[PDB]
């Protein structure tokens, strides 16, 4: 073998699809991601 | 080159028309195998 940064480990109940990875807001900045290992949807504040 | 498959299977009961739908791409399978970007019109299945 990874985008580090800042936030809190915060579970999110969004429903991805098996071909989607990232997230995008109005300003085109990531909020919602899917972990590369365990299929987890989380958010960044 | 990277041959973006997007196949779908649909149920069919019409003579000459098609339905509508709403939102962007999904590759059911996605694989970069190296083709030319010029054609797309679903291929045959016969007996």
């Amino acid at each position: 073998n990874g985008l580090t940064g800042t936030g809190v480990l915060t579970e999110s109940n969004k429903k991805f699809l098996p071909f989607q990875q990232f997230g995008r807001d109005i300003a085109d900045t990531t909020d919602a991601v899917r972990d590369p290992q365990t299929l987890e949807i989380l958010d960044i504040t | 080159g990277y041959f973006k498959i997007y196949s779908k299977h649909t149920p069919i009961n019409l003579v000459r028309d098609l339905p509508q739908g709403f939102s962007a791409l999904e590759p059911l399978v996605d694989l970069p195998i190296g083709i030319n970007i010029t054609r797309f019109q679903t291929l045959l299945a016969l007996h």
